[PDB]
């Protein structure tokens, strides 16, 4: 019944001054795209960085298996737009928040559903 | 001087024609550092204005392009020049990365291991390397073309680049291979491209566009390589940034190239026409299957 818990330990080594996950890829691009979440091309709009997702997913960077049964990544092969105010902390940003499953922005970043 | 607002620069036909003898670089801004915008790595600066430069180029892009792209990894683990290669590329492009050392990719498939492990049944429609000894950094003799992954790249082109199919391959001063420019007459065109953020650096792309199979020019590759030497030692680049700013045509154009399987026997000159123009690929149109070889010991006793 014993599985280490990464995302946990991660936001627990953040809220205790750990310094973020470092070199996660970003992507120069118009900062003119539809500044949807996770893309399959940069689409990071004019408040948002673009990186590329295997460098931005926990299990990814940390050669972890993946929370799935499958364990496919939802991340790698594809693009991840993040507000530039959290850009300092893509992986932190991706674990803790959710994308929208209709519009497909980042839920409180975005996501004009409700 | 416009050629700071370019991607890079391309060696000049005149240079490719000269016959030098091999001096040492000296490059008078050598070491010299770009300025980046802000948060943006080397690579994928680089990456970004070598195929902002390809685009300027005759690629030929199928439906299910293939590309395979050595020396992906970097000591952060992570693959910038993947990223960009990806994002450039029309999305479904198969893209392959690889490595010697571990890192986690975009690729849709990545490999570990000496590169001289690296296996396929298909054949590609683009090869990209950035290979780099670091023991070439222990410069203790003449300046002699180099073996180990180069020998392995010119037998990965001949035997896996489709016709018509094209490449980049980086070299240096010292980390070159005179039949990798012999090869460069293989193809309907060639340079050897500098990107302009690293302008103070002898590193250039090495770019066949065109893959014929056979050799359209006889090179020299001691003396070509003596030649962009001599050009690099003789035209001073300045570093420049500034393409990286204008990302609004960087995709790699859909041109939807024709795939042909064809037997050695039916390249006519139409059919070279069409390869040297970059609207023909030929090989096979299989499913993609790569390996790495394993050597298997048992360490006790
Ligand atoms: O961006 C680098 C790229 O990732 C790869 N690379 C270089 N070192 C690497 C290591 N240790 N590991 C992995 N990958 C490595 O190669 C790219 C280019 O690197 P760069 O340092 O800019 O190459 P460069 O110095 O131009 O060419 P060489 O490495 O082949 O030269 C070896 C040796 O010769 C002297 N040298 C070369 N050049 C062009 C010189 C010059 O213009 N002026 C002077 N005074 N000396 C020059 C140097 O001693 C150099 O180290
Ligand atoms: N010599 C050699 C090789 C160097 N590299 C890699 O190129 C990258 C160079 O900047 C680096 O990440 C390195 O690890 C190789 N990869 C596979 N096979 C090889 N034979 C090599
Ligand atoms: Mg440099
Ligand atoms: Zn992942
Ligand atoms: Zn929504």
């Amino acid at each position: 019944a014993f599985a280490v818990d990464a995302a946990k330990a991660y936001k627990d080594y953040l809220a205790s001054g750990g310094q973020p996950i470092t070199n996660c890829v970003k992507m120069l691009c118009t900062h003119t795209g539809t500044g949807q979440a996770i893309t399959v091309t940069p689409e990071a709009n004019m408040d948002q960085e673009s990186f590329g997702g295997a460098s931005c997913c926990l299990y990814c960077r940390c050669h972890i298996d993946h929370p799935n049964p499958k364990g496919f990544c939802d991340l790698k092969g594809k693009y991840v737009q993040i507000p530039t105010t959290c850009a300092n902390d893509p992986v932190g940003f991706t674990l803790k928040n959710t994308v929208c499953t209709v519009c497909g922005m980042w839920k409180g970043y975005g996501c004009s559903c409700d | 001087s416009s050629q700071a607002w370019q991607p890079g620069v391309a060696m000049p036909n005149l240079y490719k024609m000269q016959r030098m003898l091999l001096e040492k670089c000296d490059l008078q801004n050598y070491g010299d550092s770009a300025t980046l915008p802000k948060g943006i790595m080397m690579n994928v600066a680089k990456y970004t204005q070598l195929c902002q430069y390809l685009n300027t180029l005759t690629l030929a892009v199928p439906y299910n392009m293939r590309v395979i792209h050595f020396g992906a990894g970097s000591d952060k683990g992570v693959a910038p020049g993947t990223a960009v290669l990806r994002q450039w590329l029309p999305t479904g492009t198969l893209l392959v990365d690889s490595d010697l050392n571990d890192f986690v990719s975009d690729a849709d498939s990545t490999l570990i291991g000496d590169c001289a492990t690296v296996h396929t049944a298909n054949k590609w429609d683009l090869i990209i390397s950035d290979m780099y000894d670091p023991k070439t950094k222990n410069v203790t003799k003449e300046n002699d073309s180099k073996e180990g992954f180069f020998t392995y790249i010119c037998g990965f082109i001949q035997q896996k680049l489709a016709l018509g199919g094209s490449v980049a391959i980086k070299i240096t001063e010292h980390s070159w291979n005179a039949d990798l420019y012999k090869l460069m007459g293989h193809f309907a065109w060639w340079t050897a491209f500098v990107t302009n953020v690293n302008a103070s650096s002898s590193e250039a792309f090495l770019i066949g566009c065109n893959y014929l199979g056979k050799p359209r020019e006889q090179i020299d590759g001691y003396v070509m390589h003596a030649n962009y030497i001599f050009w690099r030692n003789t035209n001073p680049i300045q570093l420049s940034s500034y393409s990286l700013f204008d990302m609004s045509k960087f995709p790699l154009k859909l041109r939807g190239t024709a795939v042909m399987s064809l037997k050695e026997g039916q390249i006519n000159d139409m059919i070279l026409s069409l390869l040297s123009k970059g609207r023909l690929i030929i090989r096979e149109n299989n499913r993609v299957v790569i390996s790495s070889d394993v050597l298997v010991n048992n360490e006790n006793l």
